[PDB]
RNA sequence: GGUUGCGGCCAUAUCUACCAGAAAGCACCGUUUCCCGUCCGAUCAACUGUAGUUAAGCUGGUAAGAGCCUGACCGAGUAGUGUAGUGGGUGACCAUACGCGAAACUCAGGUGCUGCAAUCU
RNA sequence: GCAGUCAAGCGUUCAUAGCGACAUUGCUUUUUGAUUCUUCGAUGUCGGCUCUUCCUAUCAUACCGAAGCAGAAUUCGGUAA
RNA sequence: GAGAACAGAAAUCUCCAGUAGAACAAAAGGGUAAAAGCCCCCUUGAUUUUGAUUUUCAGUGUGAAUACAAACCAUGAAAGU
RNA sequence: AAAUAUGUAAGAAGUCCUUGUUACUUAAUUGAACGUGGACAUUUGAAUGAAGAGCUUUUAGUGGGCCAUUUUUGGUAAGCAGAACUGGCGAUGCGGGAUGAACCGAACGUAGAGUUAAGGUGCCGGAAUACACGCUCAUCAGACACCACAAAAGGUGUUAGUUCAUCUAGACAGCCGGACGGUGGCCAUGGAAGUCGGAAUCCGCUAAGGAGUGUGUAACAACUCACCGGCCGAAUGAACUAGCCCUGAAAAUGGAUGGCGCUCAAGCGUGUUACCUAUACUCUACCGUCAGGGUUGAUAUGAUGCCCUGACGAGUAGGCAGG
RNA sequence: GGAAUACUGCCAGCUGGGACUGAGGACUGCGACGUAAGUCAAGGAUGCUGGCAUAAUGGUUAUAUGCCGCCCGUCUUGAAACACGGACCAAGGAGUCUAACGUCUAUGCGAGUGUUUGGGUGUAAAACCCAUACGCGUAAUGAAAGUGAACGUAGGUUGGGG
RNA sequence: GAAAUUGUUGAAAGGGAAGGGCAUUUGAUCAGA
């Protein structure tokens, strides 16, 4: 990617990089007082709690759910040191209905293995490039439960868009700090 | 006092969309309808025999029963917090058969193809649709294309 | 604070133990229990779930629908379980020979199967011969068949048996009843 | 909205099989990161021309760096705002070291001297007066005399301690 | 003394408190309102495909 | 390709004003004994295809034509509108953020296509 | 009920000494309405007498500004209860 | 709109234009042009049997209506209605 | 002709191929419906989720509602009266808005630690008399939404702008000089000479002077101003625009930015950090509930027992359960 | 032309100080280092040391201090209310029993069931035993006269636990 | 031989109520080891 954009910029073009294709979502609103069609979004992103994070996968489908959860939820495109350290600290599977600590690579092998993933860096891998079974792996992501931020919010008001000062909306890069700060 | 009559409120619904009025053309007739077919309700107002309630405009159902002039149609109607089955005895004229399956029933037909071509083909067959997705890296030129700087304008009131 | 989306501490609203204090179908319970935890057979399973079952859950068995379910092609030689009572039906004839292992059987249903040259057996005894539910073949008896069963579901044009003390002439049968009177229903 | 900085912003209207390659618009926006910055770069390409974001793309952004931020300049500023009963134009002279600095010191000014929040604001143009004579806001022109000094009479040295001991002095 | 005349609200949360449930679908549905020509020649072709497939079973 | 019978979509087909139409077809057209209907063989009915004509119908063309149809980075991302803020404003209302998004206007193009059967220089 | 803004006109001439149409912006709760929030296991329901205090949108008295203020008398207004 | 004795500005007769600007019992809305309007001809489907369905709705009743079935009819050349 | 809202479909109860039944239907094995047989599972035909789904019975209480944003009706309006969607209060504690049912934040088992929300950080009062750019002086300043009010119109107060003008060929202001002739221009008027009025807005000499900007007369006269000059010598004038402040701005016990008090604020607009703290978030412990499990192979006397794992915990009316 | 630095981001880079927690209780597991023995920060705290051995910690109680805290019950949209009852205390004080019933559950028997009207008997209102009836159920439907439930392996199709 | 209510003694506190919650100081008292 750096060198295609260094060669697009010495060809005199410019080098457009591809739309993301993860976000993650983190619910910065309480559960009291949500409209009831942003609040079933919130349920089927999972969603349910302040401060709980998941992984989306990037389509129409996905992005128009992000619009209608935008005043409750700061998303954005997370990085690969965001992702290993949000699965590393707070990596916890649904088997069968429960909520486990991914403590060991065995666990991830006996739930994921039918998909090939043996291992947490496996999952890693499998989170941050979108692949066939990305869908099975986030939901086999128990949604991480992430504290407030370690250095605040850095704005009085979370509640108005992040690019009106904010802290709501897509704040695309610097969810890995919000994240960061929050793990 | 109140009204509440069988056409109350259908001032515009069952009007004549102008200048589409006067004899129904014959291809409304000349439709066939089987049972099971799809079908969406859409009142003609010229017809007054067989017309659906004012309930049943734009609702989408499924013939159940055939007859000389009319098909019975079956609406699931929500009545409280639960669907009741309805079922209407509406005249040709105020149906038509529904597009909602015809890009189904397409794919069904292309899904089919794919799948013998990829049996004998090869091994790949990716049957199911998709969502629109992130578009990929372009290279955009300034060939002919150089950029054009922008500046927002002052205001004026040219009235 | 959670957004919950179901009910919170909600019991599975299916029995765990029989409400009887019958110290024998505690003991067969648990010895079903075991078999149900230390064998992965289904039979043990569905048998375990039969025996916490209510009187009315548990509706009698005939010996004529034991005959019917053996005269299945390929069933004439399987044990015929049921988690109930075994009832006598004088209605048939010709009872074939065959294994029955049930709760409970009426003398006269064991009389019929003994006289026809089977055993009645008890639950436990079927496990010991099966402690897999081989060859086994569970009878449920008819569950709406139950005279209470006709009143649920009273409305109009539902024809549900309405609730009534006397019956006959003069016992609801005449507006809402009959075209000639108001309306039928 | 916060320390400004400058991005280029070029954005495509998204091309067809009809008209391929775009002609591919540029804006210089003042902003405090890229997202505000897109933000904004949408917000008047959606004033100037038929276009939206879900109908275009964003092919560039660059942060644009002060030539000379280290060379004391005078900055002629072209700016429409929104005041509580109309739309105005207004021309403003600043002096300062970068084109941020001066948008900084702007965005300031208006907020203070016509209540003109950022959301109120329109940054027309801002352009380095070359030559000076050109300049023609006294409160600017004041700075520009030959070998200008000045004293800054009555300094407060602010008290590391509640209480002192001997009646200080403003004296500088 | 006047009061209140209708209101809708909080209706709809009594409705999705039991949730808003589709009419459980069924193959082979009833034949209720169907034609009774149809119904009465239908009686006879399934009479006649049962008699046939019994016949036919050797 | 023309024309006719039946048509489908139902103005790109309609409307106004002129012009043209070979062949065939259609048409106007000629007659009143019969069936039939009228105040009136005008309409309708019957008869002839003979006495005549393309005058009209009809078809096509023309018109900076009316209308209609289509398209538009035309107007206009405007009006409006879903969602958001302990935004502005005494208020009326307005601005901004994430989205959806007209109508009029303007310009450009076009003026029936087509199915079955029969027939024709 | 009280007070403003404009200013066509009244004021012999002259809009604004004093007024002021056609309009329009307000304030007050000493009018009367509107409502039915409190009181129906009970706040004693007119008026007068007596007495205290408060407000100022000031009648008089103090000091003033203005006048279609010569004096006298008066009118408008300010500080003022 | 253009024309004819009485007869004009309204009578009767004629032509042209006329998308409904009329009429369809009544209130309003919708619908309708070789018709649903006007005139004429024939008629009793404003009949019999008991079900199903739509609105009001509890998916009860009543009213009104829809589409069939089994008959007997009416009308038309007929399809049909 | 939108936006929002809304119906239907996105498969095995499907698709495809062959041909059996009928008293229906067709001119006709023609069609209709139901079938026998045969073929197609990695993505069985979008996304996301799914403390599972489906089903049944029987019963409590309730059947006065109210509030907030938005749409909206009547009304001048109402803390009025009536509707739509949603969220709430009732039924709800907790942190903030001093105080308050509804607002903001967040919903609650018992504790510890950390981080925050909304709101705040002069002192009361935990937290910067922080940093930065400006604005405001109020002899009724102002000080955070709901919310506890203020308007039209005004101000060489002060600040910032828009536009049009004058100016070293001398601008504005200031002081001094001229401010004429035809001409008492034409007309009612009793009188009207620039100056009560109707129309007419000329010409001359001009550096310049209106058929006159006002005072004045009965009319004159006499002063004055437009206009031009003399002096000075560098900027100036006008009409607007909108910020703060002020006038507009009057009620009754003495009193309220919550109080004190605050004036390059501790006020207003804006920006950046740091910091304070909820029963909120994260981790852990304990209690209980629910769910999923392991364990009769004995000394195991508590298998409704013991043990493992995960999640959850607000509550009036009311239901049930264990005590 | 060559750097540097800022800013942003990354490191499975190193490291200091502070606070809270120490649940679990033979082994089992996943790892790391070590050639291997074995060791370990790897499925939850151990090691060393001191003082005290009692009111010292702690509990209870009274008071003080900081902050908070309206009077309960009731009707109500709304109660601390300038809404009602309550001066105080003791004792008493309000969903009971019965006839006939719906659902559900437990028990006995089961196409049958119900001994207790009555009789026999008795250690005498108990317990024990019992015939014929009767009630309900095993048949419904019709106003009634009346009639009265297998074409079929008590049917076919679909799903269906086992 | 209860409580309401009361006397005496003892202890404690007390600027326009009292009572209560969390926390600890102080005084009194006390269990366990
Ligand atoms: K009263
Ligand atoms: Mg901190
Ligand atoms: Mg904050
Ligand atoms: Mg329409
Ligand atoms: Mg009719
Ligand atoms: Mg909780
Ligand atoms: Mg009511
Ligand atoms: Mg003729
Ligand atoms: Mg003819
Ligand atoms: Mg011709
Ligand atoms: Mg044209
Ligand atoms: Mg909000
Ligand atoms: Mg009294
Ligand atoms: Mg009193
Ligand atoms: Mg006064
Ligand atoms: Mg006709
Ligand atoms: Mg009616
Ligand atoms: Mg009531
Ligand atoms: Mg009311
Ligand atoms: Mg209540
Ligand atoms: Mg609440
Ligand atoms: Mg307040
Ligand atoms: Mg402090
Ligand atoms: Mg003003
Ligand atoms: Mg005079
Ligand atoms: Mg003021
Ligand atoms: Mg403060
Ligand atoms: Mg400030
Ligand atoms: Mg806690
Ligand atoms: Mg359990
Ligand atoms: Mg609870
Ligand atoms: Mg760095
Ligand atoms: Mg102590
Ligand atoms: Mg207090
Ligand atoms: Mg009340
Ligand atoms: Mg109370
Ligand atoms: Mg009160
Ligand atoms: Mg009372
Ligand atoms: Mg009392
Ligand atoms: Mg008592
Ligand atoms: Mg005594
Ligand atoms: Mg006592
Ligand atoms: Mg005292």
């Amino acid at each position: 990617i750096i060198q295609a954009k260094r060669d697009a910029k010495a060809a005199g073009s410019y080098y457009v990089e591809a739309q993301h294709k993860l976000v993650f979502v983190v619910r910065i609103k309480g559960i009291n007082k949500i409209p009831p069609k942003p609040r079933k979004v919130l349920q089927l992103l999972r969603l349910t709690r302040i401060n709980s994070g998941t992984f989306v996968k990037v389509t129409k489908a996905t992005l128009e759910l992000l619009k209608l959860i935008e005043p409750y939820v700061a998303y954005g495109y997370p990085s690969y040191s965001t992702i290993r350290q949000l699965v590393y600290k707070r990596g916890f599977g649904k088997i069968n209905k429960q909520r486990v600590p991914l403590s060991d690579n065995a666990i991830i092998e006996a739930n994921l293995g039918k998909y090939g993933i043996l291992s947490i860096d496996d999952l890693i891998h499998e989170i941050i490039t979108v692949g066939p079974h990305f869908k099975q792996a986030n939901n086999f992501l128990w949604p991480f439960k992430l504290s407030n931020p370690s250095g605040g919010w850095g704005v009085p008001r979370k509640f108005k868009h992040f690019i009106q000062g904010g802290s709501f909306g897509n704040r695309e890069e610097f969810i890995n700090k919000l994240v960061k700060s929050m793990n | 006092g109140k009204s509440h009559g069988y056409r109350s409120r259908t001032r515009y619904m069952f009007q004549r969309d102008f200048r589409k009025h006067g004899a129904v053309h014959l291809s409304t007739y000349l439709k066939v309808y089987k049972v099971g077919d799809i079908v969406d309700i859409k009142a003609n107002g010229s017809i007054q025999k067989g017309m659906p309630h004012k309930f049943y405009q734009g609702k989408t159902g499924v013939v159940y029963n055939v007859t000389k002039s009319s098909v019975g149609v079956i609406i699931n109607k929500m009545v409280g917090n639960r669907y009741l089955e309805k079922r209407l005895n509406l005249r040709v004229e105020h149906i038509k058969h529904s597009k909602c399956r015809q890009e189904f029933l397409e794919r069904v037909k292309a899904n089919a193809a794919k799948r013998a071509e990829a049996k004998a083909q090869g091994v790949a067959v990716q049957l199911k649709r998709q969502p629109a997705q992130p578009r990929e890296s372009r290279i955009v030129s300034t060939e002919g294309n150089v950029p054009q700087t922008l500046a927002p304008v002052p205001y004026e009131t040219f009235i | 604070g959670i957004d919950h989306t179901s009910k919170q501490h909600k019991r599975s609203g299916h029995r765990t133990a029989p409400k009887s204090d019958n110290v024998y179908l505690k003991l067969l319970v648990k010895l079903y229990t075991f078999l149900a935890r230390r064998t992965d057979a289904p039979f043990n399973k569905v048998v375990l779930k039969a025996l916490f079952l209510s009187k009315i859950n548990r509706p009698p068995v005939s010996v004529s629908r034991i005959a019917r379910a053996l005269k299945q092609e390929g069933a004439a030689n399987k044990t015929v379980v049921v988690v109930g009572t075994v009832t006598d039906d004088a209605r048939i004839f010709e009872f074939p020979k065959t294994t029955v292992a049930a709760l409970r059987f009426t003398a006269g249903a064991r009389a019929k199967i003994v006289k026809a040259g089977g055993e009645c057996i008890t639950l436990d005894q079927l496990a010991v011969r099966a402690p897999k539910g081989q060859n086994t073949l569970i009878l449920r008896g008819p569950r709406n068949s139950r005279e209470a069963v006709r009143h649920f579901g009273m409305g109009p044009h539902k024809g549900k048996a309405p609730r009534i003390l006397s019956t006959g002439r003069k016992f609801e049968r005449a507006r809402g009843r009959r075209r000639s009177k108001g309306f039928k229903v | 909205m916060a320390h400004f900085k400058e991005y280029q912003v070029i954005g495509r209207r998204l091309p067809t099989e009809s008209v391929p390659e775009p002609k591919l618009f540029r804006m210089r926006i003042f902003a405090s990161n890229e997202v505000i910055a897109k933000s904004r770069y949408w917000y008047f390409l959606q004033k100037l021309h038929k276009v939206k974001k879900a109908s275009g793309e964003i092919v560039s952004i660059n942060q644009i760096n002060e030539a000379h931020p280290t060379k004391v300049k005078n900055f002629g500023v072209w700016v429409r705002y929104d005041s509580r009963s109309g739309t105005h134009n207004m021309y403003k002279e600043i002096r300062d070291v970068s084109r941020v600095a001066a948008v900084e010191t702007l965005y300031q000014d208006m907020a203070a001297r016509h209540r003109a929040r950022f959301r109120s604001i329109h940054i027309l143009k801002v352009a380095e007066i070359e030559k000076t004579a050109d300049v023609k806001r006294q409160y600017v022109k004041q700075f520009l005399t030959k070998d200008l000094k000045f004293p800054l009479p009555h300094r407060v040295q602010k008290s590391t301690k509640t209480f002192s001991y001997k009646r200080p002095s403003t004296f500088y | 003394a006047k009061s209140k005349n209708h209101t809708a609200h909080n209706q709809t949360r009594k409705a999705h408190r039991n949730g808003i449930k589709k009419p459980k679908t069924y193959k082979y549905p009833s034949l209720k309102g169907v034609d009774p020509k149809f119904r009465r020649n239908h009686k006879h072709a399934l009479h006649g495909t049962a008699k046939a497939l019994a016949a036919a079973k050797k």
